[PDB]
């Protein structure tokens, strides 16, 4: 549920110690995605026209 | 058997009194927020306890 609730069931308990304690980080979502590193040819139609 | 002349030695030392503080999330580092990782992750569970 929250920071609180990872810290009681790190403690296996309802009540634990005051104090400074290091809960689970998050992350910043990512923005998109870029694809760019190989491109491919173009058909021909020339002999078409 | 007296001394007659003398110095004033200096002596340096060190003393490690305090190693680096550290803490360490559990499942960001052992499993990079993929979720079937989260899902391997609950079995083993109070390690990160
Ligand atoms: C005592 O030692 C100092 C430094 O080594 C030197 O300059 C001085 O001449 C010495 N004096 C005597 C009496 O040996």
């Amino acid at each position: 549920f929250n920071d609180l609730s990872q810290l009681h069931c790190s403690y296996e308990s309802f009540d634990v110690e005051s104090g400074v304690y290091s809960v689970s980080s998050f992350e910043a979502k990512p923005s998109g995605s870029v694809v760019e590193q190989a491109e491919g040819v173009e058909c021909d139609f020339s002999p078409l026209l | 058997s007296i001394p007659t002349n003398f110095s004033f030695g200096v002596t340096q030392e060190y003393i490690q009194t305090t190693i680096q503080k550290v803490t360490v999330d559990c499942k960001q580092y052992v499993c990079n927020g993929f979720q079937k990782c989260e899902q391997l992750l609950r079995e083993y569970g109070q390690f990160c306890s």
